[PDB]
């Protein structure tokens, strides 16, 4: 070969785009900005889905409750209207620690972290907090967090094996005959090993994905 | 083409004429045409009656358990071609749709017998 | 059937936007009308 | 109430304090900012010492507002809060320190329990219980009624503003309620039952006149309808403890009254928040008013009711035990004073080691 040759602009305008990334980098304050009339981003001019047009109205956004607590509300609780419309126990996240957005004047963006409590059961460690900039975080205040966070686990009920669907279990049975097995036990699948979250779980935010900075 | 990301999927690729439909079951790159490049072909369905009545699937059971063992997503109609076979379990719109189905016949059924009870009316009045 | 306070649930969820409730379905296809 | 002693400065006004320069320290902050470079909280806490005039105060305020407004807000320590409410009590600019405490999502003033009774019993010798008043609100806000010392002066002033202001506006009704509330779940005496009492009733009228959402919306308070249901467990309690409690007559009139008034009335946020299963309030107040009167029949019949008013019981309340808390706040002042030397000191070390290495390191570079 050897007639394919360099390509100098091609290699400088990868370079100097990404560079101008780093240096323009949006905030939370501008990318998660609404114009509540319209119900419109002004950024992206994305307007919102129709089933959130009533509690981007009548709920809260999480750092616009933390900003008026000391320290950000650090060791307080936080739960989502939605957990408390979908789940009767006790869903909510355990402050520990919260980076406001500087550059809004009222420090009302930011990302935050704390201690998942889902339908009752809780993790182990802290993780980011996922959809941070949602009308949605109720403050639980401290006189009632007993009484909020009280919970008794009832015993599991959800099945944990199952029949074999009906071709592949004929096709199990034929197999211990043909093999010299005999036995009359029913092929059983175990769900256990393979236990479903509920979807409206919360995500892993430190490896979701974020919005760019070219304006619509 | 030289495709970046994605992931390999068990579908139906449409094959044969017009008013003659036949379907070539594949595993296939998601993002790949869906007459083009596959990875392998699984089997066969053709939606037309034969002779004898019968609408003709095959399945390559070995080899189907083997792209589904290695990450292998499903279409929604492959969904219900395994669900049939009893291969899967039924599909939950295959159960709903059924039962759409029934109360929908229902409310026919109770039409044609008011409309027959309006007729025994008319009937009466002779 | 769904539980009672369940069927509540998604009344209060889906509230503005429901359809009749609908209750347990034929226990055979009806026959077809002919 | 409190005592000249607790109000003394002589322990502040003598604390070790460095000298800087206004005019130096506030060219430094205001490079930092025009570079988008982070401030040190040591910085701004030099500048909140070193106030020696009423006109400072109004720059210190500009640069406590520039200091929340900027990546190290949350580094605001909690003597440099202390500090400037001690600044502004000493050149006599009350209403600022009230501006920036009710302003605190602006300038970052979260000031702790003692800071707290020292700007409200100026307010309450004054007779400026407006202010006071506020000052007790913005304690309900922020949930910080934990000292004893906090909850008998906040009971008096809601008590005495309570029995002049006859008629209350619903959000009023909201305020008052919670504070009384919050106040009085701390306390265990008889002026603390009917706080709750009061509270609860307070916000149960706002509850099936506007609806629950006005109550608990912006509020430290719960979002779960049945308020006067919580004011009628306070009097079932009290009815059926073994111990002898009492509630004062005062607020069982006041329970009387809303249930009467309830009970007998004359852009896309419309949402109903309760389950169709769930019998609305408004359909148990039938059954409500059966138990009041049932309530009131048998504390009256255990002599389990106060006859004096609730701001006759408060004082007394007051005068007995807030001698012994001012002597337990004033011992924890002085451990937080040596606490709060010990922690700047080593805040002005690492500082100058920092700053001796940077020379290490022009040196080398
Ligand atoms: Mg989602």
């Amino acid at each position: 070969r050897k007639k394919v040759r360099p390509r100098l602009i091609a290699e400088l305008a990868r370079r100097v785009r990404a560079l101008r990334e780093q240096r323009n980098q949006p905030r939370d304050s501008q990318l998660y900005a609404l114009d509540y009339e319209t119900l419109t981003r002004p950024h992206s001019g994305r307007r919102l889905p129709v089933r959130a047009w009533a509690d981007v109205r009548r709920e809260s956004r999480l750092l616009q409750l933390l900003a008026r607590l000391p320290l950000f509300g650090l060791g307080r609780l936080v739960t989502r209207k939605s957990w408390l419309w979908q789940h009767d126990e006790p869903c909510y996240w355990r402050l520990t620690r919260v980076r406001p957005d500087y550059t809004a004047q009222n420090l009302d963006h930011g990302r935050a972290w704390g201690i998942l409590t889902f339908k009752g059961k809780s993790e182990d460690t802290a993780r980011e907090i996922e959809q941070v900039m949602y009308h949605d975080w109720r403050l639980v205040p401290k006189h009632e967090e007993e009484a909020f966070t009280a919970f008794t686990a009832k015993p599991e009920d959800r099945l944990n094996s199952v029949p074999y669907p009906p071709l592949l279990r004929a096709m199990i049975l034929a197999e211990r005959q043909k093999n010299g097995d005999t036995s009359v036990q029913e092929p059983l699948l175990n769900l256990e090993r393979t236990r479903m979250r509920p979807w409206d779980y919360p995500a892993k935010q430190e490896t979701k994905g974020r919005a760019k900075g070219t304006p619509v | 083409k030289a495709y970046h990301g994605g992931h390999l999927t068990i579908r139906l690729a449409l094959g044969g004429c017009t008013n003659r439909p036949f379907y070539r079951i594949v595993a296939a790159h998601n993002k790949c045409p869906r007459d083009g490049r596959f990875v392998e072909q699984l089997g066969s369905y053709d939606p037309l009656p034969n002779s004898h009545g019968e609408k003709l699937v095959a399945l390559n059971l070995d080899r189907i358990r083997h792209w589904i063992g290695c990450g292998a997503h499903l279409s929604k109609p492959m969904e219900k071609l395994l669900g049939l076979s009893g291969f899967f379990p039924l599909h939950p719109m295959m159960i709903t749709n059924a039962e759409r189905l029934r109360r929908r016949r229902a409310r026919e059924v109770l039409l044609a017998s008011q409309k027959a009870e309006s007729e025994a009316k008319e009937t009466e009045a002779s | 059937q769904p539980p009672e306070r369940e069927l509540s649930r998604l009344r209060r969820l889906y509230q503005g936007n429901l359809l009749e409730e609908s209750g347990p379905p034929p226990e055979s296809m009806p026959e077809m009308p002919t | 109430l409190l005592s000249a002693a607790y109000v003394d400065s002589h322990q502040w006004e003598a604390r070790e304090k460095e000298e800087y320069h206004l005019a130096d320290l506030a060219s430094l902050m205001d490079k930092a900012y025009e570079r988008k470079l982070p401030v040190s909280s040591l910085s701004i806490s030099r500048f909140v010492d070193n106030i020696a005039s009423r006109e400072d105060l109004d720059s210190a305020e500009y640069y406590l507002y520039k200091f929340r407004h900027s990546p190290n807000c949350w580094y605001l320590r909690d003597w440099t809060i202390h500090s400037w409410i001690r600044q502004c009590l000493k050149y006599g600019a009350q209403d600022k320190a009230l501006y920036t405490l009710v302003n605190k999502v602006q300038y970052g003033i979260f000031p702790d329990n003692f800071t707290f009774n020292l700007l409200m019993d100026y307010f309450i010798k004054k007779g400026n219980y407006k202010d006071a008043l506020s000052v007790v609100f913005e304690i309900m806000m922020q949930e910080a009624f934990d000292v004893p010392s906090t909850q008998f002066l906040s009971l008096y002033v809601l008590y005495r503003c309570l029995a002049e202001k006859t008629e209350l506006t619903w959000e009023e009704e909201r305020d008052f309620g919670a504070s009384l509330l919050l106040s009085g779940l701390k306390q265990r005496n008889t002026v603390g039952l009917s706080s709750q009492l009061y509270g609860y009733a307070l916000l149960g009228k706002v509850e099936l006149q506007r609806g629950v959402r006005a109550v608990y919306h912006g509020m430290p308070l719960m979002w779960t309808p049945g308020y006067l249901d919580r004011a009628l467990q306070v009097m079932e309690r009290v009815a059926s403890s073994p111990e002898d409690l009492k509630l004062g007559r005062e607020v069982l009139d006041v329970l009387d009254g809303v249930l009467k008034v309830v009970t007998s009335p004359d852009g896309s946020a419309n949402l109903v928040e309760q389950l169709d299963t769930e019998e609305p309030e408004q359909s148990k107040l039938p059954r409500y008013l059966e138990r009041f009167q049932a309530s009131r029949s048998k504390l009256q019949e255990l002599n389990r009711v106060e006859s004096e008013s609730l701001l006759t019981l408060t004082t007394q309340l007051v005068k007995e035990k807030l001698p012994a808390c001012e002597a337990e706040d004033l011992a924890t002042y002085e451990q937080k004073l040596r606490e709060w030397h010990l922690e700047r000191v080593q805040l002005i070390q690492r500082e100058q080691e920092q700053r001796e290495k940077a020379k290490q390191e022009y040196q080398a570079l």
